[PDB]
């Protein structure tokens, strides 16, 4: 589908664009991976230890990398607060983004 | 307005 | 570590950036930083034969480029005039650019010349291209300390985050 | 021209954009392609301000500099169950534990 | 951290 469900630890669902969440390269080997023709698939991801508030900001950094590429628009900052600085750098290096 | 190459020069 | 492997870690360095533009004429450079607040910097290849790399700044008056010098496995300002002891060079570009912009983060607004000969200032790079998340949280984390080796993360992040110590 | 939208409700976010001169109702169009609800049972909310179908999604005050990709704006999302609607709840985000020493 | 210097362009 156009969208895909992404699910944190603490069960929060995150519906974003699937051309937005390829970004991430293990959601990239997970949806366009190996599986079976004629079995159901879930359209969710779990993940069952990122939190909410990670989550979110990974999003949203999904939003920013697809908008700002192969585009002529000044690239702007892309705002991480130190309070959330490790437990996102740790996210971004399990979903290789 | 400034060229288009220059050098530094420390000051 | 000999010479040619301090370079190839110095342009490895140059391609985390994300402000290293390549191949980009004069022109493109003054288009792209015609409006760009002064300080706004970015570095492309130089189309001199004698050069590697080139900066393409947003001056008092405009858009201007200079030539960065590879001499003897260290990177420099080309300038007109020089002491060797009073230029600053070191085996990493990256190093170099993070070592202006902390200069100057004490830079002089209405204090600042008005006509002259124009100051150089370098603040906040241009992006040709959105870093990862990761390389972002690296920058932010090295805005905020130095000392990476006690904080809270796996000994794997430690050794990625000790790869680019600079805060540009 | 592109703002980028926050679709909050309950413990469910929505990841979206639209145009700037784009109305509420085709936001709630939106909506209905994704969580298979019509729009006239849906509400929208700015904070605590409920947006009206015919105004566009700038005049509510998402404009391109409030609704950013990097920082989007929130819009809160109530549904209709039988006669009367749902109160506007959105369930918080986790907080990030306290900075280490050495940090700031 | 290093100290500040005024530096010229020409
Ligand atoms: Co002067």
């Amino acid at each position: 589908m156009m969208y895909v469900k992404l699910i944190s630890s603490d069960g929060h669902e995150f519906i974003v664009k699937r051309e937005h969440a390829l970004t991430s390269g293990t959601i990239k080997a997970m949806l366009s991976g190996p599986g079976q023709f004629a079995e159901n698939e879930t359209n969710e991801v779990n993940f069952r230890e990122i939190p909410s508030h990670v989550l979110s900001k990974v999003c949203m950094y999904f939003t920013y990398k697809v908008r700002y590429t192969n585009s002529s628009t000044e690239i702007p900052e892309f705002p991480i607060a130190p309070e959330i600085a490790l437990e996102l750098l740790m996210a971004a290096n399990f979903l290789d983004c | 307005p400034v060229p288009d190459y220059t050098s530094i020069h420390i000051x | 570590s000999m010479q040619a492997a301090r370079l190839a870690k110095a342009l490895r360095e140059l391609g985390q950036t994300g402000w290293y533009w390549g191949s980009m004429t004069v022109n493109e450079a003054k288009e792209k930083l015609k409006e760009a607040p002064e300080g706004t910097f970015l570095i492309r290849d130089s189309s001199h034969s004698d050069y590697l790399l080139t900066i393409s700044v947003k001056t008092s008056a405009g858009p201007t480029n200079l030539r960065i010098e590879y001499q003897d496995g260290k990177f420099r300002l080309d300038s007109i005039i020089c002491v060797k002891s009073k230029l600053k060079q070191f085996d990493s570009v990256v190093h170099l650019i993070d070592y202006y912009v902390q200069m100057c983060k004490d830079k002089r607004g209405p204090e600042a010349p008005r006509n002259g000969t124009v100051h150089l200032y370098l603040t906040k790079p241009l992006y040709t291209s959105a870093p990862s998340l990761q390389h972002l949280c690296r920058l932010t984390i090295n805005k905020c300390t130095g000392a990476i080796w006690g904080l809270p993360l796996p000994t794997r992040l430690k050794d990625y985050l000790e790869e680019y110590k600079f805060q540009v | 021209m592109d703002v980028f939208l926050m679709i909050r409700r309950h413990k469910t976010t929505i990841f979206t954009d639209a145009k700037e001169s784009s109305t509420v109702f085709e936001l709630k169009r939106i909506v209905e392609g994704i969580l298979k609800r019509p729009p006239d049972e849906q509400r929208l909310y700015k904070d605590d301000q409920l947006l009206d179908d015919g105004k566009t999604l700038g005049e509510c005050g998402f404009t391109s500099q409030t609704a950013r990709p990097q920082a989007p704006a929130t819009v809160g999302l109530a549904f209709r169950a039988d006669d009367t609607f749902e109160a506007l709840c959105i369930e918080p985000f986790s907080s990030p534990p306290e900075l280490p020493d050495v940090m700031k």
